[PDB]
DNA sequence: GGATTTTCGCT
DNA sequence: TTCAATCCACGCACCCATGAAGAGGCGGACAGCGAAAATCC
DNA sequence: CGTAGCTGAGGACCACCAGTACTTTTTTGAATTTTT
DNA sequence: GTACTGGTGGTCCTCAGCTACGTTTTTTGTCGCACTCTTCATGGGTGCGTGGATTGAA
């Protein structure tokens, strides 16, 4: 369970109606997880979710077109992502104060 | 006599051995190596923190970086990295600059001060080059550590001087009998960059004369 | 289950809840703040002046997840409840075993024992650490009575019984409160658990925490499909909101006085983060506000073993399974209520 | 607006609860549309994607007010409250004459003394309306059996009779009802009655208004605090909003037949968007719908008056109001619950 | 470590100032040399730890701070049942027989 | 794993003709009339070889040869055809310590002992390793038999003092060895039958697989011998005809057995190819093919992958590394670490 | 173009290599620039960014032919070979040579005798050209000494001695060597040697010279296989290719010293590129490092004839023929190794 | 004829 | 006369497919309703 | 106000096209508050 | 043939703004009762580092 999980997205937008699938593909992959690069989003999800995710996803887009990766971590990412920039990003397990 | 010049020996290798005693013999006498992760940190250390052509005149010290040092007691060239003269009324004057100044030798490491030898062998050497070479009096030293930003000032006494003195004549020894030595390994020999052709389980195991006649029986 | 959901604080004034899809947005005068996933909350909690948009609060209800408004020092105002979802067996059964004094009676006695058995026992856990600050004597003296009370407690039959013994384990127990102090006591005003809700100094504390494990508890109930802040043990006086707490009154003792303690002892709040009105009122700084509420979560992650089954479980579902197993024992699997006891 | 009934009925969309003082001030589009007091209201219904000024909500939530949020049409959103009031006990009640048979059987009886009063009275308007083709002596023989039936379920004692009666009264009405629709008379009516999938386009479209009134209904309790799944004359059972049907077969009689009827006639509506799959189901175009719930809403925007309170108000306000005064019986400040009678 | 991990990486510089069409070639050249791109502006490469040392050295001291961003992921050791694949940019696989 | 040897990095085979190897950076480009096929990282290789018409642009050379990833080129059949090879290192100890004692012929003897010890050990040892596990085969009592010969044989070669003795020995073994090789065709037709020996027309089957077998094995010992500091081309052994990796020969001398031509006879008893891919011209001996290669090199690189424990260091390490610890294992031999090189014994 | 020896050397950059039929084609993008046969050559050394072709790498490879690429600056790059290799018997002769001293000592003669003559015929060459500016006597009894030496050394059998004549010719050049400068003796005077930190300008500036040089002839060896890091004269130690510096000896003084004093004499360079060090030490700017590079590279476009063989040829190619050479004698019909006597 | 029993489409 | 590295079993630390509980809705088998329509007497 | 569709005006990523270039010292550099 | 620097253009992503709406819900007798959906918890593998018995020497 909570599983930190990334997706990657290439929609090709200029074929013949792009933009309506880039669009989509955008609101729908930002409704689970979080904001963190152009076409590169994260997300804190378990098993079932993510699997929902997949087979929501897989239907918006158009195969043979364009490109979607998923990574996955595991349950101790705090060793494993990096940062340098200047994109700061919050991590939802933190206490989370405004 | 450059040939006598030529004959010397690089000061890391000085440095070098005062550890596992193989590190030393593998990097000098085969022409190996390798690379760490702790090698690429202290190469890119010494590469950045070290231009030369510049100069600080600043008035209160002067420090000049990657200045050659070539000792003929010991027999040892090297590229000494902090000289920082400080004036003094006593102090030897140096060449090309007016006035006088006392010199102290600085070499700064990566890493915690390690408990034992290695490092405060090297900086003694530093300070006879330059007793060599601008014959004076030098009995200070710092060390720049860099994992913990800071310095510790080491005072040279005469016992680290003969010390120095033996090891750099057996040192030098080696290259008559190209030999590699050995030693015991140890736990702490592992985060050995030349591991890989160190071998430590090669060392204190049986001759194969035992093992080929033993497996030979069936 | 349901690993300890997070929780999203809003405290700066005059912002802005609005949805997106499943993405709550925080904007002022349209400027977003920042927008998280829906998915992975528990709860919603603000200070100040906060709107929501309506659609949120829909969402939020249907979907099990308790919003909830708060003011400056915790004072708890417009809480989010949604409607009826069903299993209305449960809720008749719930229904009927009110009003009827001997089964309220029976939980009764099952929650003020657990409140005993916490209080005695963590008395003996901190006289059993550091015996030089304190008399070990008097402390272990007052185990045994309460121990005394425990026996009474269980052959008990009549609900107005019950209240007059809480007199008694609530003035056998203030007695020793103010001597729970370790550090920093003459700074910090410590006149004990002697309280008083306009605020006195230090209290402040007590009833920001009152109120925070009131909402959680809350919300833990609802998920199931029960409502027990006035139900069948507690007073039918309205205003008197302890029975939710009171569920959680094994653990009202246990773990916000436990907290609050924890945080004095172990001098991590100087006296600089408070300050009072010109009338008397006593109030917290943000910065100080800020530490709490950090700490409350690094706490409520730590993870422990529940005495049950011992399958390896976190602080925030304590709540929960005391709600859960108030399930099972209203559809007659068990015998009596199993509280929570250490 | 604000009913006698102490509620605020805020429906038409985009306008802003907000706070001045201590009054509510209904915003529309940045200009002081209304103000209202705060003093005697009990509890806000608020319709439509709006909002409420937080001062607003603060401003409620301390002094006993509740905050309910609902959409356009109806579909209960979420409620706004602190330390509950106003729930508790009035679910507790209804809990517990639901365990009883006498007040379940009193309240049904109520309920169907309703229903029989409303459909004798549309059929003497019925006959009146049009007295040029139509059988007028069988309608009156109907509507004297009717008051007989009337007299008869004012004098019930037990459910038994009740369901049954009841029974009796939905064949008689199915069969004195084929003759009725005046337009298109020889276009598909119905000689028979599914209350599963249907046969026949004009059981079909009663289906559906049954439907959209269900959900309405559904919607009129939640917003008050009752339940919806245990009922009085219909039994108790998992999942049925035994409640929510009982309101129903009481409202089953000017809301959804006389919208039937003038569907069907006024030649509003055409067999071109009925459909049949081999059952006799009568799958609605899509055209077809969405003309039949324009025609619900404008229906809804209708004004009437109230038979009981006297107060004009729309069509869309007739279910919640009337469940609403079903809260004030279980209260004690009612002695029996007239939704359409004289008492 | 010497577990020959999938590393990923992920760029983003900026070119809507001074440091722009340098630092993006830059960047783009000192990444793609140590593994091949499987999306515009996405790095995915096998490494043991020394070369990610280097690389992460010397990526953290060509960009610019306070301008731009750089991440990296370090999948682990067990990667092939991890990289989950949809669409249709096939990528090369240097853990196969390779064979062209 | 604690030694931590080395990684076995990859290797890269491309067999489609009149391409182009140029290089962009660190990265191997294979270009194609200006068309672009493919592009690989060149710190995640090994060796990297060619069949047909493959040229190199010299920077490549030049920075494959710097890195020890080697480079070879093959016609159509492995044939030896060229390779790279780069510069000499500053390890003049070795070098000189190996040219020593190759011009004193007792020491010559004190390891070539050691090299067909292992070669026979090896030999034995997977004899009864065949025997024991297929009962209703063949005579059970004459693969005993030769099992025995060869425990005589051993003990009696451990202890030989000249060249022309072991060389003597040698012959003997590998005749009596040959004569039971020629008994493996336990789950195939008889187009698999081994009937002697071709040097230059692999004029049958068996041979077109052994050949393949050999010549990617020799290409890998040269290369993990070129890559530990030691010269590959003057030998402990055989005839030292010039020109000829000699000490690659000798170091094979103990893996071939076991190494690859085991993996033949595992790809045939499986049944992982058939006679139908093989084809043959006018004469033409026997050529593979097309399909038949791929398979070969895919059986080939997936077994490449295998973990074993090492006999004498007693780690836990890829089979491929195999050719070149055991080289490790010889080089420091010469630094006197040890007593005498210990060969594979598997 | 050119063929020396059974050697091909293509020195022009930019200049493609293919094989037509059985002969090597020079081409420069689609000009037929020239054609050689291939019956009777035993090596290819390229200096181009070429690639060659695979049709002639295969036969090459094929006929015992092996290939060198290097850079145009003669650094070395990669070596295609098939199963010979070709040195083998050449490296195991060097290596048997190199632990003996009789043989040692012979080719340590070879090389000393010509350097002596160079420097001998040198000094007598500058003080027939310039007149005025000289001491004529100090140069001639110089001059009577190194011949009387070289005649001493021709029969020289022990290193010692040879050592101790090699010094004695050293200081005696040294010695002269300062007032070969005939112009900018403000800050450019030589006054002693000191290769470590090398102090007070122009000492500097020759040790890089030698640097350089040498690196070219290590280059010039690894073309033909000699193992560059175990010497003749000079004792093996690791990390230093000892036969490198046994070569360059007889080329040091014409081929380094007569560049430096030329870019003295014809101001093609000032003292202000020298930057200064606190003890003494000298370095070089990068702007002047850069001209010394260029001025190095033109003069290796400089056509000279062979002293021992006759062609014309380019003075880059003088340390890889003599090199050549020195391969010849190893195993060969050399009767001894050719010194680079050159007037 | 007359209990009465079944048949039969609605809560 | 005790010894001094070597393998060897050996345990141990998590992961995962899947198989069985609560909330949920599904059709059937009796409840019913009164006529009617005979069904029979 | 949230949910959809529609344009637009930009900042990022990368594939090409073209034009003036191509050789450098020597020594330095980590280790049990973890190193696969 | 490469490595480096300018410039050009075509193609990906995110915000800004305008326009029209917002949500489309095919029954309801009671009674247990065999079925289905959804969701939480375990007896198999699969390693992955380590003390316990074994003997050839000093
Ligand atoms: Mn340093």
């Amino acid at each position: 369970g909570s599983m930190l999980v990334l997706i990657t997205y290439d929609v090709q937008t200029s074929s013949m109606g792009g933009t309506k699938r880039l669009r989509k593909v955008a609101k729908a992959c930002q409704n689970y997880g979080q904001r963190v690069q152009n076409s590169v989003f994260e997300c804190i999800v378990d098993s079932t979710q993510l699997t929902s995710l997949k087979l929501e996803l897989t239907s918006l887009i158009d195969e043979e077109k364009d490109s979607l990766r998923i990574y996955r971590l595991g349950n101790n990412y705090k060793t494993k992502v990096e940062h340098i920039g200047a994109k700061p990003s919050i991590d939802l397990e933190d206490p989370l104060i405004f | 006599a450059s040939n006598e010049e030529d004959r010397y020996l690089m000061l890391s290798g000085l440095q070098h051995f005062q550890f596992c005693k193989r590190q030393w013999a593998l990097i000098h006498i085969e022409q190996q190596w390798e690379e760490n992760v702790r090698t690429i940190e202290g190469q890119h250390l010494h590469k950045k923190a070290d231009q030369p052509f510049m100069k600080e005149k600043r008035g209160s010290k002067l420090t000049v970086r990657a200045m050659p040092i070539q000792s003929k007691n010991l027999q040892i060239s090297g590229i000494c990295d902090v000289v920082e003269f400080v004036q003094d009324s006593e102090g030897i004057e140096l060449s090309g600059v007016s006035g006088s100044y006392k010199a102290f030798p600085v070499e700064y490491k990566r890493g915690k001060p390690k408990k034992g030898d290695e490092d405060i062998v090297q900086l003694v050497a530093q300070a006879m080059c330059l007793e060599e070479m601008l014959v004076c009096r030098i009995d200070k030293g710092y060390l720049f550590y860099n994992e913990i930003k800071h310095r510790v000032e080491v005072p040279i006494t005469d016992a680290l001087r003969d010390k120095v003195v033996q090891m750099a004549k057996e040192m030098h020894h080696y290259y008559e009998n190209r030999h590699t030595p050995k030693v015991k390994t140890g736990p702490f020999c592992n985060n050995c960059s030349l591991q890989s052709i160190c071998l430590p389980k090669l060392m204190n195991k049986r001759s194969v004369k035992r093992y080929i006649e033993g497996r030979l029986s069936e | 289950m349901k690993k300890l959901l997070n929780t999203l604080y809003v405290t700066q004034p005059d912002t802005y809840l609005s949805l997106d899809g499943d993405n709550v947005v925080l904007l002022k005068e349209q400027e977003k703040l920042g927008r998280l996933p829906l998915h992975n909350l528990e709860a919603i909690v603000g200070f100040g002046y906060t709107g929501a948009s309506p659609a949120l609060m829909g969402y939020c209800a249907e979907r099990n997840i308790s919003i909830t408004f708060l003011t400056k020092n915790g004072r708890f105002l417009a809480r989010v409840v949604g409607e009826s979802r069903g299993n209305v067996v449960l809720r008749k059964t719930q229904y009927r075993i009110s009003e009827n004094d001997q089964e309220s009676t029976k939980i009764a006695r099952n929650f003020i024992t657990g409140k005993v058995y916490n209080s005695k026992w963590m008395l003996e856990r901190m006289t059993r650490e550091h015996p030089l600050r304190v008399n070990v004597e008097q402390f272990k003296a007052t185990s045994q009575l309460l121990s005394v009370m425990m026996q009474e407690i269980r052959n008990c039959d009549s609900l107005e019984s019950l209240r007059g013994w809480e007199g008694q384990a609530a003035i056998n127990y203030n007695k020793v409160f103010d001597q729970m102090i370790l550090q920093q006591k003459e700074e910090f005003a410590f006149h004990g658990r002697s309280r008083r809700p306009p605020k006195d100094n230090v209290n402040a504390m007590l009833s920001f925490a009152y109120t925070l494990l009131a909402n959680d508890v809350a919300a833990a109930l609802e998920t199931v499909g029960l409502d027990a802040y006035v139900g069948f043990m507690h007073q039918d006086r309205p205003g008197r909101a302890s029975l939710a707490l009171d569920l959680m009154e094994e653990l009202r003792g246990l773990y916000a006085d436990r907290f609050v303690l924890s945080l004095i002892n172990r001098k991590e709040m100087t006296a600089d983060g408070f300050y009072k009105k010109e009338n008397g009122a006593v109030l917290m700084t943000d910065e100080a506000r800020k530490t709490f509420l950090k700490a409350w979560q690094t706490k409520k992650q730590e993870k422990i073993t529940h005495p049950y089954l011992g399958e390896k479980m976190s602080w925030g579902l304590v709540p929960y399974v005391q709600a859960l197993l108030l399930a099972r024992f209203l559809r007659g699997d068990l015998d009596e209520y199993p509280p929570f006891l250490w």
